[PDB]
DNA sequence: CTAGTTGATCTCATATCAGGAGAAGGAGCAGAGCGAATAC
């Protein structure tokens, strides 16, 4: 390492290299924090996890009780060791608390004075973090599953929510406008997330074991469906094409969002072109999930290599996203792991889990 | 009496199983699609309607 | 707020870039020398080069390419910069005025992206009908040429292979044809894709992909009699043509690797190939009647460590330096009794990699000197800077210098120097620390290819002769210097921190501080102190030792036994890599936390964290500038100063000035080149500019704010850049506008435009006035 | 000649013969073309449709944007009556499309199944009754259209009828409608010609209904609670905004 | 050939406890029987 920093100073290797050498070594070295602790206030397991995508300060966590906790991470006392303290709580005596579990989180993009939580009580809350109090409720005619927000529209500020039923409702926060919905599933959407690179992809994921690509401005369904073979096994499209031999409750576009990772209940991750959704048949390996509602795992960034952080029942498994080379299974929970979140900025971890526990995993030295 | 129950946690219809334990007493009801659990005591004279009553009344308590 | 001045005391000197054409007229044989953020036009004349413009690019120069798309009269020259501003140029002189009017211009920049490792890459297909710029991993952006943009729009073509070396347009082919080396776990390949314009999209490559050598690094375009390409690896040259497999794996190329190259004739029958040890070799290209029979390479000799070379015409080849002085050489047709046959016809100084520097008031004047670490391996030196213009000594030291310290009482400067032995060991040139009057070697009882080995030379501050040269223990590496007195005795000690180095591990377990005394022309060891890690950073701290091991920022006393013990700690650090002090605070400049602004609380004696900044920004050095202004410097080529706020809120540092450099600032130091504005800090970076940091007051600073936004509207910037947008914040993961920052380079402008112009500026007190105040604000360097 | 932002390089000598709204209108439907989306040019009688779809179709064939090289085949379902002043209009604005009526009248005189095998074919204009559609439904969507126009679409005013299930039927995203009023007497109209230039964005007509067409029409009565006419406020104005960039109406 | 009249037919639109008996399935227990698996 002191090549790496006699390079940077010397010219010899861009600035680049070592932030992003640093990062990776800093990754590779996750493991159970040795001086950090989070506050428990959950009654029940942590479903979801959201670190706002600016200054990476603060973060939501919503429970099976129905609750959502907001964390500051930043260590404001002096000492090396310190708890995540819990700034705001939509506890059981708010006026306006889920009645049930709290499935998602999220963050409002270019800004932390909102953010969104869905339930399975059949409803999308759109609170103001300041007052605390919910600014809008969209009510569904069955469970939600996930619900996404585009970390990139500055034009649009839809929400792209998957429920139970077969259709992927796009919630528009400015006018309120609930109505759009996208047809082309058969069972439940376990999964949604926005490309990260175009404004209007949106990808889906639902129990019928496809995953669709749509362009919500067109008007003529999804763009592509990810088909396993890429081909092999090929058949007039009323059940083939599926994505995966199971139900494909997760979905995440790479950093660049030039990918797409999938998770299904066939024990299997793939990797997918985010452009023509042709598998690029990384192995992966066995990537063990059997959960029956949506799971959420997310990549790193700003590293060398790309990293994916799985919840492998009730551990984190990282693997290589372009490789599939096994990293490591981070290994300090007692219950299914739930929910992972990463923040960027010092390649930290923060894993919810049915044992009501947000772990925090930190680079070592 | 129905065996299957809505969840109180993500209200899932019939998405809630309940198994006795007699030898060690103890029932356990677990939603399939939350993966909450509960475990209560029980009684030969208990039932799954008294596992998912105990488990209303320890939210409803533990929400207090 | 903050209120500071930046101008560029000396402008950058290491070329990144240089590329040779028809530019400035038809006729004229150009060389434009891309320096970081300057662009030098030079005319190849008979004999050395005829300098006929230089102008201030508001941009850090990535890619520089001259290009003559089909009725042209002369090249257009395409620069992309490192914020993506893209930019076609002409040169258009109108009898004494000089005119680069920008031809076309935009923005490039992708929202989100990997920035691609082996870095920006800029080709011109060799019939001028596309640029292609990879700057993602995983995309290949194309902007048509034969459509002519007044906007550069932009298309990507998704690239399938993510990890790309090096990509070339190739010759003779009927259609864009890009031939390039990519990474992939099976190992590197040359693969080839023909673009589609009307189609947006490669298609099949006149060739399939071939399996490469393993660290097959460069790509070379052979014009149309060959076509096809030239991969050059570590070990072995390979040349393609889809079914012409010719190879080669000269011995001579094996010790160093090839970084640069260039074509000697139009028809590529001899190249130039660049190492990094300096060394310069022709590959020849021997035809058969046409196709290509054999490849040789031939070692021509050796030259600065070349960034980039330019055979300019009869021999001459500019080799174009980011770690020595450029050079202008000749390529003689005879050996010169060495076996080398390039002979250095000119130099151009170079500030190096400005490592470390001290300010000096050397020969007792009222003026201050900068002696300045500059350079690297082979190039390494020591510069002596003063204003006389500024007056540039060179004393080359053979080795790498990393650190200096100037101890006055000894009439002495302390300067860490690094070497690079091959084998024990052996030395491969005579280097200074060699070259010593008197020499010693640390025997210590605490620890028991190529190879550094680190020194600690004594220099005479008279005639920066290398009065003795310390080597330090086997594998160790000797980080920091500082020349101080400690404790209460008299004595001035050179402290050197250390740290021990094997190929075993990522992060230093083992290092140790040790104090040496330098008197009666020697260097006596009078205390060590063995330490669990690398001793990044030290400080004299009210006469106490404040050093940096790996995460702990720990305070020495020295007893009266003279000997360092442990007062304090602090653990709060990923890597404290800088310190800094004023008074009872430090200032430690973390690898990726960014600052801490520290306390030593004498009356208890420990130390309190009084406030923090929690932006990650990664540093790369940081000073004091006020009781209560920290200026820092980022890796991303940014300065931002940190102010303590006016609770636990108050532990927050708030970063109350921002601005975009441009260059990788390396060390800080309070001092001025001269004999209105508040301290002045000199900061040296990596391409060579010193730069000069002040205080300005508010309405001062406001007045010349408003200069400065009068100044972009009325001076053009040649690629059409927004001057705001150059100087603006700019991280991966940020993007802000500059504030608490005054670019004094644009407001010193102010003199270099007529009188109607300055009427323009000062439309809403006279223009004299400003010219004064302008003229006072130069006065400082 | 006119050009719009990414390149639609609509004739200046047909650009300069419209008017302000009508250059409006082809910016707007050029602007669906791009978004790959349908819409509805719901501009009442007498200011001229026709011109402006002519004119935009015919900028889209010169320009030769794009799958296809140029305009594709594009079907017009009107009535009967104005069958021919179609053709005539595009053979006085833009005379190189090939134009053909598929009518008894006609000008074929052979099968008429070879006439759409023919005209699409070729990628010309072709020209129909709703009641075509309605009995070649199955024979008539098999040459991948590129265009569907219904002009006078209030004939979908009904999401029941035939006509409207046979022209849902098309697969093509550009759809167009040339209607004087989208909705004449209620909303489910509305919901209709939604469902046909755009499937997807207003929801399915349950939904429609329940969140829509009850609460305004429980808010157009004076006895309402002002409960009732606010929430009616507030549906209404999600409406609109949500059916704002997919209907043109002047 | 060739247009105009005549009937049929379809679409669409206008509001407001005092049975019993037997056969088929599934359930839980009980054991038999054989493969592997320690182990003397
Ligand atoms: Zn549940």
């Amino acid at each position: 390492m002191l090549g790496f920093l006699s390079a940077r100073q010397t010219g010899l290797e861009d600035p680049l290299r070592l932030r992003r050498a640093e990062s990776t070594r800093r990754v590779l070295g996750l493991e159970l924090n040795k001086d950090r602790d989070v506050e428990r206030i959950h009654g029940g397991g942590i479903n979801t996890l959201d670190i706002e995508p600016v200054e990476g300060r603060y973060m939501l966590s919503g429970g099976s009780d129905g609750v959502i906790v907001l964390y500051d991470l930043e260590n404001s006392s002096r000492q090396s060791y310190y708890t995540c303290k819990a700034v705001c709580s939509i506890g059981r005596d708010h006026p306006d608390v889920h009645r049930y579990s709290v499935e998602t989180v999220q963050w409002y993009p270019h800004d932390t004075g909102m953010f969104t939580s869905s339930s399975f009580d059949k409803t999308l809350k759109v609170w103001d973090t300041n007052t605390l109090q919910t600014a809008d409720v969209f009510n569904f005619e069955e469970t939600v599953y996930s619900h996404h927000m585009s970390p990139v529209s500055t034009k649009h500020c839809l929400v792209a929510v998957g429920t139970r039923g077969p259709k992927v409702q796009l919630c528009d926060l400015k006018s309120g406008s609930c109505s759009h919905i996208l047809q082309g599933h058969r069972q439940e959407i376990l999964a949604v997330s926005w490309s990260p690179r175009y404004d209007y992809i949106l990808a889906t994921a639902s129990a019928d074991s496809r995953v669709k690509l749509w362009d919500v401005r067109r008007a003529s369904g999804c763009l592509i469906t990810l088909d396993q073979h890429n081909g092999k096994k090929s058949q007039a499209v009323e059940s083939a094409n599926t994505a995966h031999n199971g139900k494909v409750n997760g979905l995440c576009f790479t950093s660049d969002g030039l990918h797409l990772l999938t998770v299904g209940t066939d024990n299997r991750m793939r990797l997918w072109n985010s452009s023509n959704g042709e598998n690029t048949l990384v192995n992966y390996g066995k990537v063990c999930n059997n959960s029956k509602k949506g799971l959420k795992f997310t990549v790193s960034c700003g590293c060398s290599s790309e990293f994916v952080f799985v919840p492998y029942g009730s551990t984190i498994a990282v693997y290589t996203v372009y490789s599939g080379e096994q990293i490591t299974m981070l290994k300090g929970h007692y219950k299914t792991v739930d929910c992972c979140v990463f923040q960027s900025n010092f390649q930290e971890l923060y894993s919810g889990s049915r044992d009501c526990n947000i772990l925090a995993w930190v680079p070592s030295l | 009496l129905e065996t299957q129950f809505t969840c109180p946690f993500c209200n899932h219809e019939k998405s809630c199983d309940v198994k006795m334990d007699r030898a060690r007493n103890t029932g356990v009801i677990s939603c399939t699609v939350c993966l909450e659990e509960f475990q209560t005591p029980i009684t030969y004279l208990s039932e799954p309607v008294d596992v998912y009553s105990d488990w209303i009344d320890a939210c409803e308590a533990a929400n207090q | 707020m903050s209120y500071n001045y930046v101008v560029t005391a000396q402008k950058p000197t290491a070329v990144n870039g240089c590329v040779t054409g028809h530019f400035t007229s038809a006729e004229d044989l150009n060389l434009l020398i891309a320096k970081n953020t300057r662009l030098e036009i030079y005319v190849v004349t008979a004999e050395g080069l005829r300098p006929v413009k230089e102008v201030g690019m508001y941009g850090k120069i990535a890619v520089m390419e001259l290009f003559r798309p089909k009725g042209e009269s002369k090249d257009l020259l395409f620069i992309l910069t490192a914020k993506y501003n893209a930019c076609i140029l002409e040169y258009k002189q109108s009898g004494e005025s000089i005119d680069i009017i920008t031809r076309a211009h935009g923005n490039v920049q992708d929202r989100i992206g990997r920035p691609s490792e082996t870095g920006i890459i800029g080709i011109i297909d060799p019939e001028c009908r596309m640029i292609g710029l990879r700057l993602y991993d995983g995309l290949f952006k194309v902007i048509p040429l034969d459509r002519d943009n007044k906007e550069l729009k932009a298309f990507n073509i998704r690239l399938e292979e993510l990890h790309v070396i090096d990509v070339k347009f190739l010759y003779g082919c009927q259609a864009p044809t890009i031939c390039f080396v990519y990474q992939d776990p099976q190992g590197r390949h040359v693969k080839t894709y023909e673009v589609s314009l009307r189609e947006k999209e490669f298609n099949k490559g006149p060739w399939k992909q071939e399996n490469v050598e393993a660290e097959a690094s460069m790509v070379i375009a052979v014009p149309e009699p060959f076509g096809g390409a030239i991969i050059i690896g570590q070990e072995s040259i390979t040349y393609h043509n889809g079914d012409k497999y010719l190879a080669i794996a000269p011995p001579i190329i094996k010790q160093s690797t090839i970084v640069c190259h260039n074509r000697v004739d139009p028809n590529g029958s001899r190249y130039l190939l660049g190492d990094m040890e300096g060394r310069l070799f022709m590959l020849l290209l021997e035809k058969e009647e046409v196709t290509l029979k054999d490849l040789r390479v031939e070692l021509l000799g050796e030259t600065s460590i070349a960034e980039c070379l330019t055979y300019l015409d009869n021999g001459v080849v500019f080799v174009g330096s980011r770690l020595g002085d450029s050079q202008l050489v000749k390529l003689n047709v005879d050996s010169n009794e060495q076996g080398s046959y390039v002979v250095a016809m000119e130099t151009f100084t170079n500030l190096g990699p400005i490592v470390d520097m001290c300010v000096v008031d050397l020969e007792r004047q009222g003026q201050g000197q900068l002696v300045t670490c500059s350079g690297a391996f082979k190039e390494g030196s020591l510069r002596i800077i003063r204003n006389g213009k500024l007056h540039i000594r060179t004393v080359p030291l053979y080795e790498s210098p990393r650190k200096i310290c100037y101890q006055e009482v000894s009439q002495c400067f302390g300067v860490l120097s690094s070497r690079i032995e091959v084998q024990g060991t052996t030395a491969l040139r005579p280097s200074a620390s060699t070259q010593a009057l008197s020499s010693s070697v640390s025997s210590s009882k605490l620890f028991s290819e190529e190879v550094e080995v680190h020194n600690l030379l004594i220099i005479d501050q008279h005639t920066f002769e290398v009065l003795h040269a310390h080597q330090f223990l086997q594998n160790e590496y000797a980080l920091s210097l500082v020349s101080c007195k400690l404790g209460k005795d008299p004595n001035t000690y050179f402290i050197v921190g250390t740290a021990m180095v094997y190929p075993e591990e990522a992060e230093p377990k083992q290092g140790r501080i040790v104090v040496f005394q330098y008197s009666d022309g020697k260097l006596q060891t009078v205390a060590e102190k063995e330490v669990k890690g690398a001793v990044y950073s030290m400080v004299e701290f009210n006469g106490k030792l404040l050093a940096s091991i790996n995460s702990t920022v720990r305070l020495y006393e020295w007893t009266t036994e003279k000997e360092l013990r442990t007062e304090c700690n602090h653990y709060n650090n990923i890597m404290a890599l800088y310190l800094k002090t004023k008074g009872d605070f430090i200032l430690v400049g973390d690898l990726m936390r960014s600052v801490l602004l520290l306390a030593y609380k004498p009356m208890e004696g420990n130390f309190e964290e009084i406030a923090r900044d929690f932006n990650p920004n990664w540093m790369s050095a940081v000073e004091i500038l006020d009781d209560d202004n920290f200026l820092g410097a980022e890796n991303a080529f940014n300065l931002f100063v940190c102010q303590k706020d006016s609770d636990e809120e108050r532990q927050h540092l708030q970063e109350v000035g921002l601005f975009h450099l441009g260059e990788f600032v390396n060390v800080f130091c309070h001092g001025s080149l001269v004999m209105p504005t508040q301290g002045s800090v000199l900061f040296g970076t990596v391409n060579g500019m010193i730069g000069l940091v002040t205080s300005l007051s508010e309405s001062w600073y406001n007045l010349l704010l408003d200069m400065q936004n009068r100044l972009n509207k009325v001076i053009k910037s040649v690629g059409k850049i927004e001057h705001s947008f150059w100087r603006s914040f700019h991280t991966e993961r940020k993007t802000e506008p500059a504030t608490g920052f005054i670019d004094g380079d644009l407001i010193e402008s102010f003199l270099d435009i007529s009188r109607p112009k300055m009427q323009e500026v000062v439309a809403n007190a006279t223009a004299d006035d400003l010219i004064k105040v302008v003229e006072e604000l130069t006065r400082i360097h | 000649d006119a050009e719009f932002d990414e390149g639609f390089k609509v004739p200046g000598f047909l650009f300069k013969k419209l008017f302000k709204y009508q250059q409006t209108g082809v910016r707007w439907l050029w602007e669906l073309h791009c978004q790959q989306a349908g819409g509805i040019l719901g501009d009442e009688m007498g200011l001229g449709k026709t011109i402006q779809i002519i004119a935009f179709l015919a900028g889209l064939s010169y320009s030769k944007i794009r799958r296809f090289e140029g305009l594709g085949p594009t079907v017009i379902v009107c009535p009967t009556t104005v069958m021919h002043q179609w053709v005539k209009e595009f053979h006085t604005w833009w005379p190189p499309f090939r134009v053909a009526i598929l009518h008894e009248t006609g000008s074929y005189t052979h099968k008429k199944e070879k006439l759409i095998r023919d005209v699409a074919h070729c990628h010309g204009i072709l020209i129909t009754s709703y009641s075509y559609i309605r009995l070649m439904q199955d024979d008539i969507s098999r040459y991948d259209w590129h265009y569907v126009i219904l002009d006078e679409g209030h004939k979908i005013r009904n999401p029941n009828a035939a006509v409207t299930l046979a022209c849902k039927q098309f697969r093509t995203p550009h759809r167009i409608i040339l209607s004087g009023s989208p909705m004449q007497n209620n909303l489910r109209e509305l919901w209709s010609l939604f469902d046909f230039i755009f499937p997807g964005k207003l929801g399915t007509l349950p939904v429609f209904m329940e969140q829509f067409s009850v609460p305004i029409t429980m808010g157009g009565y004076s006895n309402a609670s002002p409960v009732q006419v606010k929430t009616a406020y507030k549906c209404a104005c999600v409406l609109r905004d949500t059916i704002n960039p997919y209907l043109l109406r002047r």
